[PDB]
């Protein structure tokens, strides 16, 4: 039910498995219970997950949307490793 | 209405939903089932606040208007030794480098 | 292929901007070239006269990002049994196209290629959303 997102410094996210397969690099790294991102550090991959739980939270809602935020201090990391991950 | 959250210790971090009428035990309920530690040996924190078993999460603050999908609110976890907790602590993320000139 | 219908049967409309964005609303005129209309700030309404079987897009006024209408991205008035609301959201951006998003409101495009990514971002980060683009489709 749960699954561990390690960062490449060392802090160590668990989010539920459902919102982690939701990419597809993710799936197939799993495919054990823990990934390493030996490329992401934890300043990126805390937002990786925040977007899961955006993404799973509102897909199919109709009520009203949010913008999801990203402060541009990360925005080129973050676009590294959403690309990385098919994000 | 659901709260989004990230329980954190150390290096650890949870990402979890409850709803605001849930309790800070059920709360650890879920923090056991996850690091499979109990809640005898759990305190858990808004900011430097430790809250009380009983209270529902509204009441400690965490309400679906701040505790949202995309910036979840943060509770404090701390574990206890043998007697004795530790203190709270919580590792923080790493820094973004210097916004290149470009922007 | 994609164009409104002629029918001449007037079809009374809301535009409800239910984004943080400008919107741009935009008609496929009965050759199919898009046609924009004024725009409409964020949480805002408007109502419009058009007629049954014409199609409407919305898009970010500014950058052209995508933008839903009652879900699906075409708008055709229908009969009003009255007016017809048309209700303007965000998707949910993929994490990538957010990303590109705000990259892209952050550098000028002549400074794309000076940024330290791998080279295909720089043809992702080009690659602007477009109408004619997502007009090409079957
Ligand atoms: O998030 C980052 C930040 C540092 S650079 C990098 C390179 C590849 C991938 Cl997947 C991610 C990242």
């Amino acid at each position: 039910m749960y699954v561990k997102l390690i960062s490449s410094d060392g802090h160590e996210f668990i989010v539920k498995r459902e919102h982690a397969l939701t990419s597809g690099t993710i799936k197939a790294m799993l495919s054990t219970n823990e990934v390493n991102f030996r490329e992401i550090p934890s300043h990126v991959l805390s937002k990786v997950c925040m977007y899961f739980t955006y993404k799973v939270r509102y897909t199919n809602s109709s009520t009203e949307i949010p913008e999801f935020p990203i402060a541009p201090e990360i925005a080129l990391e973050l676009l590294m490793a959403a690309n990385f991950l098919d994000c | 209405m659901d709260v989004f959250l990230m329980i954190r210790r150390h290096k650890t971090t949870i990402f979890t939903d409850a709803k605001e009428s849930s309790t800070v035990f059920e709360l650890k309920r879920i923090v056991e089932g996850i690091l499979k530690r109990p809640p005898d040996e759990q305190r858990l924190y808004k900011d430097d606040q430790l809250l009380d078993d009983g209270k529902t999460l509204g009441e400690c603050g965490f309400t679906s208007q701040t505790a949202r999908p995309q910036a979840p609110a943060t509770v404090g976890l701390a574990f206890r030794a043998d007697d004795t907790f530790e203190a709270l602590c919580i590792e923080p993320f790493s820094s973004p480098p210097e916004l290149p000139d470009v922007m | 292929v994609l164009r409104s219908v002629n029918s001449r049967e007037p079809s009374q409309v809301i535009f409800c901007n239910r984004s943080p964005r400008v919107v741009l609303p935009v008609w496929l005129n009965f050759d199919g070239e898009p046609q924009p209309y004024p725009t409409l700030p964020p949480g805002t309404g408007r109502r419009i006269h058009s007629y049954r079987g014409h199609l409407w897009l919305f898009r970010d006024a500014g950058t052209h990002d995508g933008l839903l209408v009652n879900q699906t991205e075409l708008f055709v008035p229908s009969l009003n049994v009255q007016p017809i609301f048309a209700n303007i959201t965000l998707p949910v951006y993929t994490l990538k196209e957010r990303c590109l998003q705000v990259v892209r409101s952050l550098v000028k495009p002549e400074n794309y290629r000076r940024l330290d990514i791998v080279r295909s971002l720089y043809e992702d980060l080009e690659d602007h959303p477009n109408v004619q683009k997502d007009l090409e489709r079957l």
